[PDB]
RNA sequence: GAAAUUGUUGAAAGGAAGGGCAUUUGAUCAGACAUGGUGUUUUGUUCUCGCAU
RNA sequence: GGAAUACUGCCAGCUGGGACUGAGGACUGCGACGUAAGUCAAGGAUGCUGGCAAAUGGUUAUAUGCCGCCGUCUUGAAA
RNA sequence: AAGCUCGUUCAGUUUUAUGUAAGAAUGAAGCUUUUAGUGGGCCAUUUUUGGGCAGAACUGGCGAUGCGGGAUGCCGAACGUAGAGUUAAGGUGCCGGAAUACACGCUCAAGACAAAAGGUGUUAG
RNA sequence: GCCCUGGGCGCUCAAGCGUGUUACCUAUACUCUACCGUCAGGGUUGAUAUGCCCUGACGAGUAGGCAGGCGUGGAGGUCAGUGACGAAGCCUAGACCGUAAGGUCGGGUCGAACGGCCUCUAGUGCAGAUCUUGGUGGUAGUAGCAGCGAAACCACAGCCAAGGCGGGAAUCAGC
RNA sequence: UUUGCUCCACACAAUAUAGAUGGAUACGAAUAAGGCGUCCUUGUGGCGUCGCUGAACCAUAGCAGGCUAGCAACGGUGCACUUGGCGGAAAGGCCUUGGGUGCUUGCUGGCGAAUUGCAAUGUCAUUUUGCGUGGGGAUAAAUCAUUUGUAUACGACUUAGA
């Protein structure tokens, strides 16, 4: 083989995505529901929190192009996501880790979420379509 | 969309100097070529086209009654026309000529020949009706039957024509 | 899009609204024609009928034309030939397409809808003369015609009642809003566009 | 083995004519008189 | 691996033209409107049709079939049992077959119609 | 809610032809709502998926699902032209199309 | 012990079909024959020198 | 007196959305980056991930979108 | 096809000489010798013949010719098997894949050989 | 200028006419790329060869000419080839390869000899020939002699609107 | 035909969709005018005003939509009943009185969502038919035969009979 000349140059994210922005999942069992950016890992996928315990979705890798983005942004300077890498998804029957983690995240968002009003029962609320909806013409 | 041109010729003098209007100036150097040899005889080897320059309106901000001396050669032989248009710009006056030309004795650019353009700055010396009645004081007439172009396929209220 | 639409034929041209119709069954949508006596065509009276005369001994020989009277299969005729029938699809086509003199039931408890490129008096230049099909039906052989105005007459009794007492609920719901604006709801509502 | 194509691909423009260089870095393309 | 995606290029085998509607036609193709590649008729074989010299004769597996009767002939593959497959013929009888399976088997050699007569 | 819809409707007309010939590889896509070429272009990269049912079991369902994507657009009215990996069949002229909104860029 | 031709059974559909381009449905099948590839200790003519592993 | 703007042509200007293509096969060649090691979009794709014991797909029947009896003959290609 | 030997010699290519010494342009060879087949008319054109018609000196095209368009029999374009994008002819109300697109007037019955003549039919110099 | 006397549906501020301005529909045409082949140029062996290659162009076609291949009968040499543990032949809606003449494999019958390779050889490849020999269908349980059982003919067609010379079960009564 | 036939309740399968994935979301009449609210000396009337698109109206928040707590009203609404009216054009639908029973996101809280591992329409509609029970309802008709003679080429047609 061929020394193939192409390196592996870092992944470039639109603008249209940044940390603590309002997510919205097209595919995937949470398909509908809203959810908050965090960090962007290695792989390439989005580490997002719904938060858990506002509409039940925990956190998850997600691909940046099934996911819409909106305008709306809170707070996520003060959660420590640090911890969170892709060796953490790794499986090779919830872990322990999974719910101290989680919790521990959505403690330091729910008062950010609860900061803005309507934004705790906006995020529990899923995302659907209706009739005469323009998606195009819609800003999102 | 016309565009008026001056172009000069003095085969390799006396420099004939005609107005055309053409779409561009390749087309204009050909219509002053075709002209030159009903003028005189000329032949295109003969000289060289002196000088073509592009001549806007001086004011695209007025409304000027042009009148037009206008020679078209029908199927029966070429005969002289006088009109007169209402417009603002000698370029969009010509191709209302023609226009109009085309749409009723059917001649075209290929035979129709622009003699001279003058605007007219007195009333009653416009001997045409259909641009007399524009000459009158402020006046004020209604646009029956209006319609909308309805982008939707289907339609609930019965649209009304009413302006 | 509702999944079978009603079109009034009232004041409406029967060419265009042919045309539509079938483009939009060939599409794959539902469709329904009401009030086709009421339908208009192009031209005087005399031009239209013997276009039609003509049609009906032209021969193919009765296995071919057939001096079919009814306006709605008329208008059928005229759309038929719009689509490519004799073949699966255009039958299938034709299948979702239904034609009534009048408005019968259950249609009448339903919202017609009209098209507004196919509407003879938006498309036809004023003080030009036009058919209104049901003569024309009536003199080569129809004879419901009669019968299909009395009892459309009908039709728009009783639902005069009913958009009545309609106008009367609106005239409440307006006045409940009325005095219900000025309210914080509202005023955020307005604000926010709605 | 592959053409590659001037104008685009920069790597490959400034193969030929190095004086393309020079033109980027001072906006001859849109000097002023 | 070096089994690369092998495109057919014309899976549908050719078939003479008319020997469907008369039973005396053979399938064998033979040359004669047919011949004037009318639109909507058969087409005709031709160079454009040909295979790939990379992947030509090569299997879905990816290695050549070779055919084998004899010991002998299945050591010759011991060097190019990395491209060339064995096969045993029809006409071997099931004795030799098991002898045949058991040599490709420890010289590592691919058989492509296994189990024949067992 | 009691919509779910995360998709775009539309309806198959028919596949890239001429006044005789039809070339199956390309399939004329209609979207409602669109009207022309330019809001048609968002829809660009979307995938389309077809719904058919069948008596029969499949695999994982009784449901079968085609997945396709979007080429280019098509006309002045804002038809967008669809490719398959296995080419719609015929008897879908004028049947409804599921259009998702993945993947996406706003 | 082959074809035209005909008899039992199973799939089929509505003044006609076999033919050509792309797809689904019903049936049916090669179905990858992956047998592969990576480094040690246990016992006998101290031991992976190599065999069951 | 002054700019602006329509139009024309240039940018070896910038920034995206979408469609097909991955063809070559250990390095030798022309170039850019860098004070040097070395890097690069620079004589053809790489890196990661998910579903799988019928997987993908083949022949065939039937229905849908479009297309459509043979060799020799006069020889004007023709019935 | 068959030997030589010159790599240059050639042209259905275009103006001044008076048809050319062309160190004018553009493109890119010769003698042989024997070896299968080859004896048609025609569409349009040319020379432009006379009184309907009949031969005719000529220049482009088939015979051996697919494909798109014209419902079907001149225009475009001349052909390996495939993927991607733009077009010719011809089209964008449906059959039929494409705008019931914009702008100037026309027309009441048409519209996709009769023009010799009339209309108190309609609109212009 | 247009009208009157002189492809189907339909169209009438056209969906008719002339013209001007943009967009769109798509041929085997054109532009980029994957593959086969021919034609042209070149690298090649102190061994990497009638070979292994690099680069470009080209791909219509009757008679005719040249080149390259499959297959059947027989013969010379070879595979110290296959085969009663089943070769030849036959069928396969099972698969593979060669784009091609075809070859291979698995399965149902089979019961006695055959296959590849380098060559030689010819009574060597069928859809026609109102072809030959043999067999088999509709006609048809029809005329026929409740009987007994053919012949003629048979590519396949037919319900008509017109031009490129072509808009439905079954039997009984008229020509 | 072991409820055989039929209409229902629940109950398991096959069968497929010319092709849901919130709502066909009801006047008439004119298009060189019509509505809407009001006035009334009631009319082809006066006053304010609407169009120029549905680019809207009704709804839309909850594990695809659960449990439970508190506040304000007894409004909104899913569903089993009941008094009554309208709809005969293809009426087969529109409702109306009264309570009953869930929800109510009108407002404020506590619970579970994870593992489908970064998505594989991630299965929710009925069209028809087949088999298993219980809640009722009724238990007939035609052909041949026999014959008729208005009919009658032969069919056919027209009859009488437990």
């Amino acid at each position: 083989l061929k020394k193939t000349r192409k390196a592996a140059r870092p992944q470039k994210l639109r603008a249209s995505l940044v940390p603590g922005t309002v997510l919205i999942l097209l595919a995937g069992r949470f398909r509908g529901k809203r959810v908050v950016y965090l960090k962007h890992l290695e792989d390439n996928t989005l580490l997002i929190s719904g938060p858990f315990k506002v509409n039940g979705v925990p956190l998850r890798r997600v691909n940046a192009r099934y996911v819409i983005a909106t305008s709306t942004k809170v707070s996520v300077e003060g959660v420590n996501v640090e911890k969170f890498n892709v060796e953490y998804f790794a499986k090779e029957e919830i872990k322990a880790e999974r719910v101290e983690d989680q919790k521990v995240v959505d403690k330091a968002l729910i008062a950010e979420i609860k900061k803005t009003p309507l934004l705790k029962q906006y995020l529990s609320a899923s995302f659907s379509l209706k009739n005469g909806d323009k998606p195009h013409m819609l800003k999102f | 969309h016309f565009k008026e041109y001056q172009v000069i010729g003095r085969r390799l003098p006396k420099l004939f100097r005609m107005r055309i209007f053409a779409s561009n100036e390749v087309i204009a150097k050909s219509r002053y070529w075709y002209f030159l040899q009903k003028l005189h005889k000329v032949k295109k080897a003969s000289g060289e086209i002196v000088s073509i320059n592009q001549i806007n309106e001086a004011h695209p901000t007025k409304v000027k009654n042009f009148g037009v001396w206008v020679r078209y050669d029908s199927r029966s032989g070429t005969h002289n026309m006088y009109k007169e248009i209402r417009d603002v710009s000698r370029v969009a006056a010509v191709e209302t000529l023609y226009q109009d030309m085309a749409a009723r004795h059917r001649a075209r650019f290929r035979s129709i020949h622009i003699l001279k353009v003058a605007e007219i700055e007195k009333t009653a010396d416009v001997k045409r009706q259909y641009v007399k009645q524009f000459l009158t004081k402020d006046l004020k007439f209604p646009l029956p039957h209006r319609v909308q172009k309805s982008t939707k396929t289907f339609s609930y209220k019965r649209p009304s024509t009413f302006y | 899009v509702e999944p079978v639409v009603v079109i009034d034929g009232k004041g409406h041209l029967v060419g265009r609204l042919a045309s539509v119709v079938a483009k939009q069954l060939l599409n794959g949508q539902k469709i329904v024609v009401v009030r086709a006596e009421e339908l208009n065509i192009s031209g005087e009276f005399f031009r239209n009928k013997l276009k039609y005369h003509d049609f009906l001994r032209k021969a193919t020989k009765t296995r071919g034309p057939f001096h079919f009277r009814a306006p709605s299969r008329i208008f059928y005729k005229a759309l038929r030939g719009m689509v490519s029938h004799k073949t699966a699809r255009g039958k299938a086509a034709l299948e979702r397409l239904k034609v009534f003199e009048g408005i019968p039931p259950p249609y009448d408890k339903k919202k017609r809808v009209v098209v507004p490129q196919a509407l003879r008096v938006l498309r036809l230049k004023p003080g030009r003369k036009y058919t209104t099909l049901g003569k024309l039906s009536t003199s080569v052989g129809w004879k419901y015609e009669d019968v299909v105005a009395k009892l459309e007459a009908k039709r728009k009794v009783s639902s005069a009642e009913y958009y009545a007492k309609k106008r009367a609920f609106t005239k409440k719901v307006a006045s409940a809003n009325a005095t219900a604006a000025e309210s914080d709801v509202a005023k955020q509502l307005a604000a926010l566009g709605y | 083995v592959l053409k590659k194509n001037p104008l685009k691909n920069k790597q490959v423009l400034l193969r030929l004519n190095p004086y393309a260089k020079v033109f980027a870095a001072e906006k001859l393309g849109s000097k002023k008189a | 691996l070096p089994h690369p995606k092998i495109v057919k290029k014309h899976t549908k085998k050719f078939k003479r033209h008319h020997s469907d509607r008369y039973h005396r036609v053979a399938e064998n193709w033979r040359k004669q409107v047919v011949r004037r590649r009318f639109r909507g008729n058969i087409s005709q074989p031709k160079i454009g049709y040909g295979s790939n010299k990379k992947t030509k004769f090569l299997s879905p597996s990816g290695h050549k079939t070779f055919l084998v009767a004899n010991v002998k002939d299945l050591e010759t593959l011991t060097m190019h049992t990395k491209t060339y497959a064995a096969e045993i013929a029809h006409n071997i009888s099931a004795k030799n077959r098991v002898v045949i399976l058991a040599r490709a088997k420890a010289l590592g050699i691919k058989v492509t119609n296994p189990k024949g007569r067992l | 809610a009691e919509s779910h819809r995360l998709y775009v409707k539309g309806k198959h007309l028919s596949y890239q032809r001429s006044k005789r010939v039809n070339n199956p590889n390309v399939s004329l896509i209609k979207i409602e709502g669109v009207a022309t070429p330019q809001d048609a272009q968002f829809y660009l990269g979307k995938r389309i998926a077809y719904v058919y049912r069948a008596s029969k079991e499949v695999r994982g369902s009784k449901i079968r699902v085609m997945w396709g994507k979007v080429t280019r657009t098509h006309g002045n009215s804002g038809v967008v032209r669809a490719t398959f990996r296995n080419n719609l069949p015929a008897k879908t002229f004028g049947a409804s199309v599921r259009i998702f909104l993945y993947p996406s860029n706003i």
